[PDB]
């Protein structure tokens, strides 16, 4: 039982197969001119000149509605944030308020930062952002790059995220880390925006949410 | 005995169904004359899991209150609950009586008449509730679909 | 001359805390003998 | 002399020199935060006496002469709940809560007192 127990906890000669990793980091398109199965689990507000701004505000609200329509645990204000710099402008807070008008903008480094820390062991299962390719080109975030960890040590690179095209709301549920799970279990993410479009200079947030599982008198 | 209601009610969202049904039953000795605290009472002990005391306690509610159409909304939703569609038909059925204008009893009479299985009661109270309002006819359309 | 103001007793919470448990167990008495 | 019997254990004669006390004190000056002291001490006496009537009494008096007072109030709930006077023990201590809203044990107490009343 305890040899039996320890090539449970250290299977030698059963995991590896061939041992023929390719290594590279794996790339996900975010276009949305293309219609695809995939893509539509992914991306929500749908395939479509350039909207108007006010149009973007009513397909951000009918964004969340949907993303909420579903049996879902909104977690988004259940964890500690610190970004890589503020610009005394706007904190986080428009990032979470959930409204399109406002949105926080970072001031610093062109490697921008953002620090998601939890304070418990929470499985995330979608991960959730919004993006305005239009109406915030100059700052708009072009390279994405999501790590993982249990702990800022511990930090690890998990995928990437191209920006060509994306005025909407964009949702990111991960499959490759847990097959069996089909959601993430970690309690460190950072995220890091290296270059904006057009060679920007910084960048805006309009929108961030996370999501896990599980008549009156007055 | 609103402030008993009050604190009924900030238990109950909070997941602490016995203590909000101790703070209920004390707001319903406040005023033995009601129907919304004896409905969330009601509730209250369905949720702890005492089916027969909830069918007492909204039985009286509606004796005291023959008209009281949130009432009978929770009663159909019991017998729903506890699969006594027998009574549940009538119920509904006074229901819809009481309120015709609202798409929702037809959603839930239709629905009651295909779980029967009367196909032409249910596509018919289907029909008038696509027509009444198209917010909700999402699920209405699936219970087409079923039906058909 | 300048009388000190009397020391007054305070209602511990050591005591309380064990009426409150006398209670609990009192009421617990009778549930079981009214089943 | 009272008090310090009352620490030490011995509360029979404490009660007596307190009784005394009263006495000499009690034609003469009931306010001047005097009497206060010696109906308040007199009254712990009782209820660690266990005889509940007269420390009622004098709690009640005190609070008569003196009404924001948050250890008084939890004094009359910790009496009106050791008899079965719920509504006056729960009323006591709904204004003991009024004048000090954080007060640690009145909570449990006030839940207790609720709990009571209910499965009566």
């Amino acid at each position: 039982g305890i040899n039996k127990v320890l090539d449970h906890l250290a299977p030698s000669e059963l995991i590896k197969p061939v041992k023929s990793c390719h290594n590279k980091p794996s790339v996900l398109v975010l276009d949305d001119r293309i219609v695809d199965a995939a893509t539509k689990d992914l991306y929500v507000n749908g395939f479509q000149q350039n909207p108007t701004p006010e149009n973007l505000q009513h397909m951000f609200h009918q964004g969340i509605e949907i993303l909420d329509s579903a049996r879902m645990i909104n977690v988004t204000h259940l964890a500690l944030w610190k970004p890589s710099s503020f610009k005394l402008g706007n904190p986080v807070d428009f990032a979470l308020d959930d409204n399109y008008d406002t949105f926080w903008q970072s001031d610093g480094g062109q490697p921008h930062q953002l620090d998601i820390m939890f304070s418990k062991r929470m499985d995330i299962c979608v991960m959730a952002i919004f993006f305005s390719m239009i109406a915030d080109e100059s700052y708009a975030p072009s390279l994405v790059k999501v790590y993982a960890g249990h702990s800022p040590s511990d930090a690890r690179f998990y995928k990437m995220l191209e920006v060509r095209n994306v005025n909407g709301w964009v949702a990111l549920r991960f499959l490759d880390n847990r097959e069996d799970d089909q959601l993430l279990k970690c309690q460190f993410i950072r995220l890091l925006f290296p270059v904006n479009h057009e060679n920007g200079k910084d960048t805006h947030l309009r929108g961030i949410r996370l999501y896990v599982p599980s008549a009156i008198l007055r | 005995y609103n402030a008993y209601y009050g604190l009924g009610t900030s238990a109950m969202k909070l997941g602490q169904y016995e203590e909000a049904l101790l703070y209920f039953e004390k707001a319903r000795s406040i005023n033995p004359v009601n129907v919304v605290l004896i409905c969330c009472c009601g509730g209250s002990l369905e949720k702890l899991g005492y089916k027969e005391k909830a069918l007492q306690y909204y039985e009286l509610a509606c004796h005291l209150q023959p008209t009281s159409s949130l009432s009978k909304y929770k009663m159909g939703q019991l017998l729903y609950s506890m699969t006594r569609y027998n009574v549940a038909l009538q119920t509904f059925e006074e229901l819809v009586k009481l309120v015709p204008d609202d798409a929702t009893a037809h959603y839930l009479l239709g629905q009651t008449y295909r779980i029967v299985g009367r196909k032409k009661d249910a596509i018919k109270e289907l029909t008038v509730a696509m027509n009444l309002d198209p917010k909700g006819n999402q699920v209405i359309i699936d219970e087409l679909q079923k039906c058909h | 001359m300048i009388r000190r103001a009397p020391t007054t007793l305070q209602l511990s919470h050591d005591d309380v805390t064990s009426l409150i448990d006398d209670l609990n167990e009192q009421k617990l008495k009778q549930q079981l003998n009214i089943e | 002399m009272g008090v310090m019997y009352f620490k030490k254990n011995e509360f029979v004669k404490a009660k007596k020199y307190l009784k005394k006390a009263l006495e000499v004190v009690k034609d003469l000056d009931p306010s001047s935060r005097t009497t206060i002291s010696i109906q308040l001490n007199l009254g712990h006496t009782y209820r660690k006496l266990n005889e509940n009537e007269i420390a009622i009494k004098c709690f009640r008096c005190v609070l008569e002469k003196n009404d924001k007072n948050s250890e008084i109030h939890c004094s009359l709930g910790y009496l009106y709940l050791k008899t079965k006077k719920l509504q006056k023990a729960i009323d006591h201590l709904h204004k003991s809560l009024y004048l000090k809203p954080n007060n640690s044990s009145a909570t449990a107490l006030l839940k207790n007192a609720l709990e009571l009343n209910v499965t009566l």
